[PDB]
This record gives C-alpha cells, sequence and structure tokens, in this order.
RNA sequence: GGGAUGACCCCAGGCGGUAGGGGAGCGUUCCCGAUGCCGAUGAAGGCCGACCCGCGAGGGCGGCUGGAGGUAAGGGAAGUG
RNA sequence: GGUGGAGCCUGGGAGUGAGGGCGCGAGCGAUAACGUCCGCGUCCGAGCGCGGGAACAACCGAGACCGCCAGCUAAGGCCCC
RNA sequence: CCGUGAGGGAAAGGUGAAAAGAACCCCGGGAGGGGAGUGAAAUAGAGCCUGAAACCGUGGGCUUACAAGCAGUCACGGCCCCAAGGGGUUGUGGCGUGCCUAUUGAAGCAUGAGCCGGCGACUCACGGUCGUGGGCGAGCUUAAGCCGUUGAGGCGGAGG
C-alpha cells in the first residue's frame, strides 16, 4: 500500500512556526528560516545560562565591593576577613546587605578586618 | 526579624510568612521542617563562624512540584548534530514559620 | 531571588579639581563616578551615575615629555584627511578638550556610554557656571 | 449601522487604486466625493463608483440618513490575475499579469444632538 | 517503474548552457509523470510452513480449546433439513444462547445450511479445521465423525 | 539581465520605507461663489461659470 | 547489593563526538482484531491554546471550523517521515 | 603490582586507505616558505563547545548528561573600557 | 499545443438531501454589490465541500528619527491585555562569524538554495552467508501436480 505524506509535514513544520513567534521577517514565517534562527537561539540560551550564573557573581561583587569601600578598605581584603573569620557565609548574592540593612554589612566590615590587625 | 537560611547549597533570606521554592526536600507533603542550617538575624546575630550554633527557622512544606520546563537544545554546524532536552527542575515550596534561636 | 535593583536614583553633583594633577589619574576616577561604581547600586543597565564638574581644567600637569609628543588625531572622510595634533596646542586651544578626550576613552562605548559622558561638565577656569549643589570632593 | 459596497473584480492593480482610497478614508461622503472628483487618477472613477453604491445602501437599505454618512473604512484587496504572454527578443517571451481589484467600501454616521 | 511509464526516451534539454538543471528524459523518478522507484511489483506471499508444525497448532489449537471447557462434541442433530429455525431451536436445548461466538464443524451439510446464516457461528466441513478458524470462535462445536477424522489428522 | 542585476530580493521592509513619499496629496478646491460648488481655484466650472464671462449652458 | 524481583530502593563508576557499529522508541498507508466499538449530543481534516503526560520523536485535553466518516488493546504488512 | 570502555580467542557489520598544525630528531631546500619528505609526541580533524591569548582549527588552561540569582580554582589577570 | 515530418505531448474531478440555482426593490452602462428570498447551513451562491502556507491588505496593542546590524539570546526596567500567575511588546546592559555541501581548513569573497506547498532516493525476486524465534531430530524436508475449500486445508518423497 501507499503511504502518501498527507498531514505530517505541514505539522513538523508549524511546531516549529510557534517556536518563532516574534523573529524578524522571515525568520518568523519561512518554514527553514525558522528553523536555522531556532539552532542559533537554542544555543545562546543554553551558554547563556551559563553566563546568566557569571553575570550574577559579576554584579553582586561589584555593589559589595562598592559598600565596603565606603568604610575604608576594599573586596579583596574584605574577602580575606570573611574567610579568616569562618562566615563563608556572605555568598556575595546575600551582601545585597550592602544596601537592604548597611547596619548589617557594617559590622559585617568590622569582623572582617578584626581577622586582620 | 530576618534570617538567611541555607538549602541546596544556596541560601535565602527568609522571613516571618513567605518562602518560595528550593529543591526536593525528602519531607512528606505536609510536614515540618527545621532548617538548623541558619545564618544571620534582624538584631544582628552574625555567625561567630559559620552557622549561629542552636539557631534554626521553622519551615513548613506546602508540597512538591516540578518547574516550569526548559527546552535545552544543542546544535553542531555542518556535522548533522541536533538534540532535544525538555527538562523541569522539581523542587518543594515552604513557608517560613518563625525564626527560634 | 532579589532584584535588589533601584528606583530612579537622585543623582549627585560634584565640583572637581586638582588643577595640578596628572589627566588619566585622574581622569580614571571621573569615570569611576559617572558609572555609578563608587555606589553600592551599581546598575549596568541604567545609568545612576553623578554629575562631575571639572573646574580650572587646563593647569592639569603630565609626565615625561607629553607636548609636542602626545599627538590627538582626526581623520575628515577625505584623502589627505588626516590631522595630527601636538598636546601643546590643544591646550594652547580647547584645553577643556583634553581632559574630556582622556575620560572619554575610558567610558563603554555604548548609548549609554554616551549618555554618561554628558554628565561630566569640564571648564578651563575655575568658575562653574551651574549653581546646582556641588559637594567638592578633594 | 454600517452599510458595504465591493467592487469585485474590477481589472485595474490593487496598488494602484488603493492610491485613492487611502485619500479619503475617515471622511465624510460629502468630503470624498469632491476629493474623487478632481483626482487625477483612473481609480478614483471605480472608487467614486463603489463609494457611491455603499450610499444607496445605507440610505435606501437601512435607512441611514445622507448628510451624516462618513467612510467608516475602506479597502482593495487583490483578485486573481489575468497572466498574459509578452514576447520579447531572441524569442523570449514573458508571462505579464494583469492585476484585478476587489474595492470595498463601508459607511456610518456621524456625531449627534 | 520509469522504464514502463508512457513517455519516450527524448533528451529533454542539451545538458549543458541552459541555465536550467540537468535531465534525460521526463518519465525519470524526480518528475511527477515519472516513474516509481521500488514501488511494489506483484508477488507471491505464500511459504510452506513445517507439515509438523502444522498438526501441533491444530492440535494445540483444538487443547486450549478443550481446557478452557469450552469443547462439546456432540451427536443429535434433530435440526435437519438445513432451517436457521431448526437450528436455532436445537442450538437453545445444547445451551449454545449466541452470548459467545461459536465454531461448529461437520459433514453433514444440513446443518451446515442451518447455521452459516448466522452472525455468531462460523459454519466448517472437518477438512476445514484450523487453527485460525478455531481460535477466532469463542466455543468448539464438532461432529464425533469430524472428531474421528481430527483424530487421523493428528494420532 | 545583463550587466547589473539586483543582489537581494528586497524586504517588504525596505520597499514600503522606499513608498514612502508614494502618498497622494488631495486636489486643491474651493467654492464657486454664485454657486453652490468647490472647484479648483483659478478655472471656469459647469457649475455656474463666471460673470460677464463663457461657462457651458444657463438662462 | 538487596532479593516478601518491588523492573522498586540503596552502593560505585561512567554519559563531547564526524565516518561508522549497536540499542530502544515515535509517527504515516494498509491487514487481522470487525456481523465489533466511537460518530449528527458532530467522524476525518483545518484554526488557536499561557492546560496535561512524555527526554524526544510525539500523545491528550479545551475552545473554534468542519459536516461523515473513524477505529483500542495486541499482532501483521509496506510506494513510511 | 596493576579489574581497565584492559587483554586474548571465534564470528557479523563497518568507515578509512585526501590529512593538517605544533614541538623535538634527520633528509631535501638557501641552517627560505602557512615549503617538501620520513621518524617520536601531541592536539585539530570529529572538541569553529567553555576560559586565556584584542580578534584567530590545532600556543596556555581545560575533556561540555541536564538544572541553580551558591562555593573553590586553572591559564591569565587586578588604573578606566 | 509543438514540429515540414517521423514524432512529441499537457493541463482540467466534487454546490446541495432536493435547484428549492436567488422573483421583486436599490446603486451601476455593465461587471459587481446591498436588501428581500430558498436552505439544517449561503464565510454551501454556482469551477460553489473541506479551504493549510507563501503572498497582499484593514483595524487594534506595544514600539522606534545620536545609533553600528547572522537579527537572536540572557538580565533588568517600562507600557498593554485577564491576576500575588501569566501573555504581548522592547528601551538599556552582557554575549553572539547564517544553513547545507565539500574540505587539512568556510561567516566565509568556495557549492546549492527567491519563498510556500505538494512529488522526490538503500527495494524486490532467486541464490548465498552469519545471527535469531520456533518445529522435529540421525534425521529433516517435500517440488511440480492431484483432491478439498471458495479468504480451509489436505495429499504428493521425484528430489534436496
Amino acid at each position: 500500500p501507499r503511504a502518501k505524506t498527507g498531514v505530517v509535514r505541514r505539522r513538523k513544520h508549524k511546531k516549529i512556526l510557534k517556536l518563532a513567534k516574534g523573529y524578524w521577517g522571515l525568520r518568523s514565517k519561512s518554514a527553514r528560516k525558522a528553523r536555522e534562527t531556532l539552532f542559533a537561539a537554542g544555543n545562546y540560551a543554553y551558554a547563556h545560562r551559563k553566563r546568566r550564573k557569571r553575570d550574577f557573581r559579576r554584579l553582586w561583587i561589584v555593589r559589595i565591593n562598592a559598600a565596603c569601600r565606603q568604610h575604608g578598605l576594599n573586596y579583596s581584603t574584605f574577602i580575606h576577613g570573611l574567610k579568616k573569620a569562618g562566615i563563608e557565609v556572605d555568598r556575595k548574592n546575600l551582601a545585597d546587605l550592602a544596601v537592604r540593612e548597611p547596619q548589617v554589612f557594617a559590622e559585617l566590615v568590622e569582623r572582617a578586618k578584626a581577622a586582620q590587625g | 526579624m530576618f534570617a538567611i537560611v541555607k538549602t541546596g547549597g544556596k541560601q535565602y533570606r527568609v522571613e516571618p510568612g513567605l518562602k518560595l521554592r528550593v529543591e526536593k526536600l525528602d519531607a512528606e507533603p505536609g510536614a515540618t521542617v527545621e532548617l538548623p542550617v541558619l545564618l544571620l538575624g534582624g538584631e544582628k546575630t552574625v555567625v561567630g563562624t559559620p552557622v549561629v550554633e542552636g539557631a534554626s527557622v521553622v519551615a513548613e512544606v506546602l508540597g512538591h512540584g516540578r518547574g516550569k520546563k526548559i527546552l535545552v537544545s544543542k546544535f553542531k554546524a555542518k556535522v548533522q548534530y541536533r538534540r532535544k532536552k525538555g527538562h523541569r527542575q522539581p523542587y518543594t515550596e515552604l513557608l517560613i514559620k518563625e525564626i527560634r534561636g | 531571588m532579589k532584584t535588589y535593583v533601584p528606583k530612579q536614583v537622585e543623582p549627585r553633583w560634584v565640583l572637581i579639581d586638582a588643577e595640578g594633577k596628572t589627566l588619566g589619574r585622574l581622569a580614571t576616577k571621573i569615570a569611576t563616578l559617572l558609572r555609578g561604581k563608587h555606589r553600592p547600586d551599581w546598575t549596568p543597565n541604567v545609568a545612576m551615575g553623578d554629575f562631575v564638574v571639572v573646574v580650572n581644567a587646563d593647569k592639569i600637569r603630565v609626565t615625561g615629555k607629553k607636548l609636542e609628543q602626545k599627538i590627538y588625531t582626526r581623520y575628515s572622510g577625505y584623502p589627505g584627511g588626516l590631522k595630527k595634533i601636538p598636546l601643546e596646542k590643544m591646550l594652547a586651544t580647547h584645553p577643556e578638550r583634553v581632559l574630556e578626550h582622556a575620560v572619554k576613552g575610558m567610558l563603554p562605548k555604548g548609548p549609554l556610554g554616551r549618555r554618561l559622558f554628558k554628565r561630566l561638565k569640564v571648564y578651563a577656569g575655575p568658575d562653574h557656571p551651574h549653581q546646582a549643589q556641588r559637594p567638592e570632593k578633594l | 449601522m454600517e452599510a458595504k459596497a465591493i467592487a469585485r473584480y474590477v481589472r485595474i492593480s490593487p496598488r494602484k487604486v488603493r492610491l485613492v482610497v487611502d485619500l479619503i478614508r475617515g471622511k465624510s461622503l460629502e468630503e470624498a466625493r469632491n476629493i474623487l472628483r478632481y483626482t487625477n487618477k483612473r481609480g478614483a472613477y471605480f472608487v467614486a463608483k463603489v463609494l457611491e453604491s455603499a450610499a444607496a445602501n445605507a440610505v435606501n437599505n437601512h435607512d441611514m440618513l445622507e448628510d451624516r454618512l462618513y467612510v467608516k473604512a475602506a479597502y482593495v484587496d487583490e483578485g486573481p490575475a489575468l497572466k498574459r504572454v509578452l514576447p520579447r527578443a531572441r524569442g523570449r517571451a514573458d508571462i505579464i499579469k494583469k492585476r484585478t481589484s476587489h474595492i470595498t467600501v463601508i459607511l456610518g454616521e456621524k456625531h449627534g444632538a | 517503474t520509469r522504464g514502463e511509464v508512457a513517455y519516450s526516451g527524448r533528451k529533454i534539454w542539451p545538458q549543458k548552457h541552459t541555465g536550467r538543471a540537468r535531465h534525460g528524459d521526463i518519465g525519470a523518478p524526480i518528475f511527477v509523470g515519472g516513474g516509481v522507484v521500488f514501488g511494489p511489483k506483484p508477488r507471491d506471499y505464500s511459504y510452506t510452513l513445517p507439515k509438523k508444525v502444522r498438526k501441533k497448532g491444530l492440535a494445540m489449537a483444538v487443547a486450549d480449546r478443550a481446557r478452557e471447557g469450552k469443547l462439546l462434541l456432540v451427536e443429535a442433530f434433530a435440526g435437519v433439513n438445513g432451517k436457521t429455525k431448526e437450528f436455532l431451536a436445537w442450538a437453545k436445548e445444547a445451551g449454545l444462547d449466541g452470548s459467545e461466538s461459536v465454531l461448529l464443524v461437520t459433514g453433514n451439510e444440513l446443518v451446515r445450511r442451518a447455521a452459516r446464516n448466522l452472525p455468531w457461528v462460523v459454519t466448517l466441513a472437518p477438512e476445514g479445521l484450523n487453527v485460525y478458524d478455531i481460535v477466532r470462535t469463542e466455543r468448539l462445536v464438532m461432529d464425533l465423525d469430524a472428531w474421528e477424522v481430527f483424530q487421523n489428522r493428528i494420532g | 539581465a545583463k550587466h547589473p542585476v539586483p543582489k537581494k530580493k528586497t524586504s517588504k521592509a525596505r520597499r514600503d520605507a522606499r513608498r514612502s513619499h508614494h502618498a497622494l496629496t488631495p486636489p486643491t478646491l474651493v467654492p464657486c461663489p454664485e454657486c453652490k460648488a468647490m472647484k479648483p481655484p483659478h478655472t471656469v466650472c459647469p457649475e455656474c461659470g463666471y460673470y460677464a464671462g463663457r461657462k457651458v449652458l444657463e438662462v
């Protein structure tokens, strides 16, 4: 018996055209400009997740530095402090203490330079 | 009050009423968990060294759940290499009850 | 997750002039201020920078022999359209341009990069024609 | 209420007549009529006749009151082109499409008391 | 095949400085008109199954059916002159209600005419005994003369 | 066909954008005094005509 | 390794990849299953879906169209993506 | 000593039979070449995936099953970008 | 239709149960509409079932005239639409050398490709040789045919 393509192709194609919503021009309309685009989109996302995880390490650091620069010392030194003090805690994420509750930050700094006389 | 608890190799600034999600805790669906894992307080506890000693924050596990699906796709050019991963991170939702140290 | 991320920052004005300062070693600091980078809300996509008023430009000292030696450059799109100007002459005219060029190059090159540059106000002087506060920084 | 017209298959390029349609969108029927009348474009004529038809409908069919009428919406969709053989040098032979229009005009009423 | 299609073999355009693609005849399988590639031809799906394996199957098929409690070989057929009416009545007395499907084998052509048109009964001469017809049916009913031949067909 | 040719099909974007200046201007009209009508200026037009001057037909 | 073998749980390794080798699936046409079952209280096909299951190929469910066909489990064949 | 995606044996299926750079050792060459020919090694090939090197197959770091808004390091870096 | 000719050689199916195929009025020169009317249905209205995509319009939301781009992606923020959650859009920030083929090596200024839809390529016969599911075993097995079936299976040992 004969098994013509039938319905099947139209569907692989509009599965993929759904994924292509909002791409510029033909990238959202062509069965296969969409396709191409989406490989690259896919890789971008994957690596870009990796990066997001480094992109924030970075952000935190820079406002940590900022704030502890406000009390004389700097980030190189400040981390030494926390390290020795045993408070591997901060976790650059959570030195948003820099902003909400600097009170608390102030202390942390003090404890930090105390490990260093 | 305040509290910086740690679970999943991740820390979080919790408070008397909220939490979000945080990775499989082997906890019965509706049970209680103490996150004795603990740093900080809202009247400056700090931690002399890492964990403030007999301090614990109680949270109530609301339930479990897979996160929203991510599509992980890999592609290599001029070498026919195409790959689909559907991924959903499961977690548990907690509600912070009290921070008792 | 915390979006620590701020709501419109009340920007700062600053008056600054170590008239006898090495440019660059000044300019480097200027820039840092221009991005809200000393401050602990640093937000990369936003411009919560300061406003920096340099007074008494000209005067800027500089090391070794960098007059007739530093050479500023302009290519007008034309044939033969490279121009080379010693620093001597930049001071000799447009001295307020010397400090600016040095700072520019140290700011990020995008659109925001450009927008922060306009938050830098440079006067060979002194006297700074906007009284709008000015915590003088030393 | 609104009244609609549509001239199917007009035989003039859509691209070409839109030109005059866009000249009268959102205009009293009074405006439009003057506008078409002195527009220097073959298409004005077909568009005049479709706009006039819709008015008849408005008034005669949905009792809509002439002085209140305006051009709510109007547009031209292409119909199926006629394909035609045009011979070139060196035996070459081209097909030429004679484009054909579906002009539509739809009137409504204005303001009040 | 491309070979069997009506179109001629003329080359369709030069091969060279056309500017179109290369081609021979319009009967090629990239051509709409053209031939199909490895399409079906007529062939024979028969093959010779080991006779012994057939005996086995046939023997077993009944056995499963015997084990089930479905094999009932009979003798009484007053349900004569093959009338569906007559058979049906007879069936009622034999507890053949038509609630399961039934395979009736017998050499008696009148009882054959009798069922047949019943839609829950599959009628069958004994030489036609065979696993498929056995299996497809829920219940198995044999003449004792039919059970005699079934005997012979094994051993 | 020969020597220069277009290199890429043109975007609908770049096409519709070239046509930015294609929109027509509405014909410039005014009212026929001595007659109830909208004509172009500086023109004798059969709604009326003129005064002591030539035109279509009127009693 | 358990072993109320549960294909369900602990313990330990590994899991870039072209030519290639192997292994498990998905889907299309047709056959038995069928004198059956679903279908006008709406089949096939089509247009949406931020919903559900699947690693994926896919499978559902919900609305809209459509207007008469479709076809389980478990097998079988191929003009099968 | 060494349980290793070690070895040995019998059989089914292959693809390859066009290499490239770098280091070291020779020949050719002019102690020329992103030269050319072998030898030992290594990587690219197939790791144009990740960090460094401004950019850059094969130099430095390091073998990418998936996820994290956690932590420690590698090369290389810490005046501004 | 093409070719002097031998010869070559297409395309093009489908209203609805029934034509009940739209009287009559309206705009128009007509073509086409709008009402009315038939029909279960007229976005079934006559190359009329279903009506996908490319392609072209109209309206609406978000958005853009000092920025530099394989067009995406990660992050924030704004505005828009049903709600402690989503959906749309994108301003700034970070990152980012199209797909396939061929190659030692391609974003490549090397090949192919306007785009969309359909058609389009590892098979079948008989031998062979491994493997595997089975049947019987020092045996195994039948071919052509003959009889029976009318989707029924038997017999047939020449032969291998």
